[PDB]
């Protein structure tokens, strides 16, 4: 449980720090192997902005996987989605405590593994409420373009990509 | 309109990988989720995964993770399915399907023509036609189209003139991976003495055409 | 995870009468019924539980009560017969097979037996063929006997569809042996057991006769 280094590709400058408010996930469909529900980071897909609007993320913030500069849900994690049992509709997780992502300007952006893993466990606990009696699991995206596969944000008018392999592998 | 044109049927062998396509014409390609479903012989439809072309986000069914890979091509409105490390249990018909509304993906009104994939360790063979002799009311005789692969074959009698009392049974998959087929006909016994009968077999998948004369023993 | 339980799997009906298929879903969701004509791509019949799909006869009507869903077909046309699957989200059901069965007077089969051609024997194998021909109803039993030795496993039945002309079924069981095994034994018999026959008819041939 130490600090995590995320190799963001286009060398994000050292002044790109943002406060993670929520996540965008997708539940794997089909018969559940070994009684485990898998969740992977999404870009939002059909109802992407819908989620961002409900989390108070401004129109200037366009990100994937990790939602930034939103408003945290008071009291507990809030799980939203046009439909949970529909694996085609993306899932919209709003955190109660943020996790700052700080970019060092050296080809990496850092996220404290202690605070991040604390959020991950809170999210898994809440997801275990809606999907009861099944081990909740996170994993990295199973396919798509590099905007969907990585945490893609923009800083200073430049679009960047951040390999979130370290964040979603439980 | 809602038109989903798929590629032709392929024959693969255990271990090989397959790639099939599906071009979508008649609607905004990227606005609708596009799924791949396969129907196997006697097994309920199995959903393999879907793909949202705006962003290319794939969602593969948990069983198939690792083997399956779903891509797209927005320039040409073509969705691709790749399944790797095939087995005899992958013999099935694969479909790309789209929902009725692009707001709900699981009401598949629009289905592709279908692309069948046969996974057997048995290269193509042309049939051997053997005569089912009558051997002496009415008497019956026929042909046996045996040890051929893949389906299908066409059996006609007397170049299409004789069609009353004809039975072309369904083919059977033999333990050796090849198919067998019986086509018989019932005729007056006296006619059997004077009248002559031929069965014409055409196995197009191997360009094997045969005309067997069925003669009493 | 949805547990769709569909019944009854097999349905034999004559054109016209009603056909009621049904599913039972664990979770609550919008359910659709699909039609697969044999040799064609599936067809969307019902969606959203009972909302009839596009261009589907008013004869197709779905009903829902709690977790149980029905599909009711009335006045079975010729093209309706096939296999019907119920879908909820990404999961389907076992399905049911809707077969056409024209009711008529119980006929009987015309059992004929064909030894293996001498050409086939020269090639190394041997395939004997029994032929239950033009009977009704479908259910018939072919037992292969060889020197009064019941044969199970070697045979391989294969049945044709309802003959549109006379509404009768035909069948051809193909028993296969190696030339060695064939040339070992003698009397090859095919025992038929259809209700149309008062007792089992045992058409047979002794090897080397005519
Ligand atoms: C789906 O199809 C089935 C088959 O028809 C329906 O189940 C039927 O339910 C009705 C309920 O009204 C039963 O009829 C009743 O049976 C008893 C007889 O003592 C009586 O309480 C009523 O006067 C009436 O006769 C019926 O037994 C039952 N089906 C069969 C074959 O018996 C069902 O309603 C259909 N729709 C659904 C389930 O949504
Ligand atoms: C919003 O995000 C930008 C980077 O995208 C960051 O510089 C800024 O501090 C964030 N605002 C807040 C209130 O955290
Ligand atoms: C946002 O994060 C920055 C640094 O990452 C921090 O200085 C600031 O206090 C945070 N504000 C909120 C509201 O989280
Ligand atoms: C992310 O990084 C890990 C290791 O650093 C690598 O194995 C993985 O392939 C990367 N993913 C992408 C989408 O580049
Ligand atoms: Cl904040
Ligand atoms: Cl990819
Ligand atoms: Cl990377
Ligand atoms: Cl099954
Ligand atoms: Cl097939
Ligand atoms: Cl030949
Ligand atoms: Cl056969
Ligand atoms: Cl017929
Ligand atoms: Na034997």
């Amino acid at each position: 449980n130490a600090t995590i280094m995320l190799p963001c590709r286009p060398a994000p400058p050292p002044h790109c720090k943002s406060n993670i408010t929520g996540l965008l996930l997708l539940r794997d469909g089909g018969d559940t192997i070994n009684n485990t529900e898998i969740f992977r980071p999404s870009g939002g897909d059909e109802d992407a902005q819908w989620c961002m609007e409900r989390l108070g993320i401004p129109s200037s913030v366009v990100s994937t996987q990790l939602l930034l500069n939103g408003s945290l849900a008071e009291e507990e994690i809030v799980i939203r989605s046009k439909d949970l049992s529909d694996n085609a509709k993306t899932i919209c997780v709003q955190l109660q405590k943020s996790v700052e992502i700080v970019c060092t300007g050296a080809g990496y952006c850092q996220i404290s593994g202690r605070n991040w893993s604390e959020a991950v466990n809170q999210v898994k606990k809440k997801l275990k409420e809606h999907f009861p009696h099944k081990n909740i699991s996170f994993q990295s995206s199973s396919g798509g373009d590099l905007e969907i596969t990585t945490h893609s944000f923009n800083c200073g008018g430049e679009f960047f990509y951040c390999n979130t392999s370290g964040l979603f592998q439980d | 309109q809602v038109q989903l044109v798929q590629s032709g049927g392929q024959m693969k062998k255990p271990g090989e990988s397959m790639r099939i396509s599906c071009r979508a014409s008649g609607y905004e390609f990227i606005d609708c989720t596009l799924n791949w479903i396969r129907l196997a012989p006697g097994k309920r439809p199995e959903w393999m995964g879907w793909l949202k072309p705006r962003g290319g986000a794939v969602n593969y069914a948990r069983p198939l993770q690792g083997r399956v890979t779903m891509t797209r091509d927005v320039y040409s409105d073509t969705a691709f399915l790749e399944l790797r490390s095939l087995t005899v249990d992958d013999t099935a018909v694969y479909f790309c399907t789209r929902g009725k509304n692009c707001d709900y993906n699981w009401d598949f009104e629009h289905w592709g023509r279908g692309t069948p994939v046969i996974v057997s360790s048995a290269s193509t063979k042309g049939p051997s036609v053997f005569p089912l002799a009558p051997s002496s009311g009415t008497a019956a005789l026929g042909c046996l189209v045996k040890d051929y692969f893949p389906e299908p074959v066409t059996v006609s009698w007397n170049s299409g003139a004789l069609t009353s009392g004809v039975h072309t049974f369904p083919a059977v998959l033999q333990s050796s991976g090849l198919y067998s087929l019986s086509s018989v006909v019932t005729v007056p016994s006296s006619s059997l003495g004077t009248q002559t009968y031929i069965c014409n077999v055409n196995h197009k998948p191997s360009n094997t055409k045969v005309d067997k004369r069925v003669e009493p023993k | 995870e949805i547990v769709l339980t569909q019944s009854p799997g097999t349905l034999s009906l004559s054109p016209g009468e009603t056909a009621i298929i049904s599913c039972r879903t664990s979770q609550y969701g919008s359910l659709a019924w699909y039609q697969q004509r044999p040799g064609q791509a599936p067809r969307l019949v019902i969606y959203s539980g009972s909302t009839r799909a596009a261009g589907i006869p008013d004869r197709f009507s779905g009903s829902r009560w709690g977790p149980d869903y029905n599909l009711t077909i009335s006045n079975l046309e010729s093209g309706d017969f096939g296999v019907y699957y119920c879908q909820q989200y990404e999961f389907f059901g076992q399905g049911t097979k809707v077969q056409v069965d024209i009711k008529r007077t119980v006929a009987a089969p015309s059992v004929f037996i064909f030894p293996p051609s001498d050409e086939q024997l020269k090639s190394g194998t041997a395939s004997v063929v029994c032929l239950l021909n033009n009977f009704y109803p479908r259910e018939a039993k072919v037992q292969w006997k060889v020197d009064n030795a019941l044969q199970s496993g070697n045979s391989q039945e294969s049945v044709t569809e309802q003959d549109s002309k006379d509404s009768t079924y035909s069948l051809s069981s193909t028993l296969t042996l190696s030339k060695a095994d064939y040339e070992k034994h003698k009397v090859y018999a095919c025992e038929v057991t259809h209700q149309g026959l008062s007792s089992p008819v045992t058409k047979s041939f002794n090897r080397g006769e005519c």
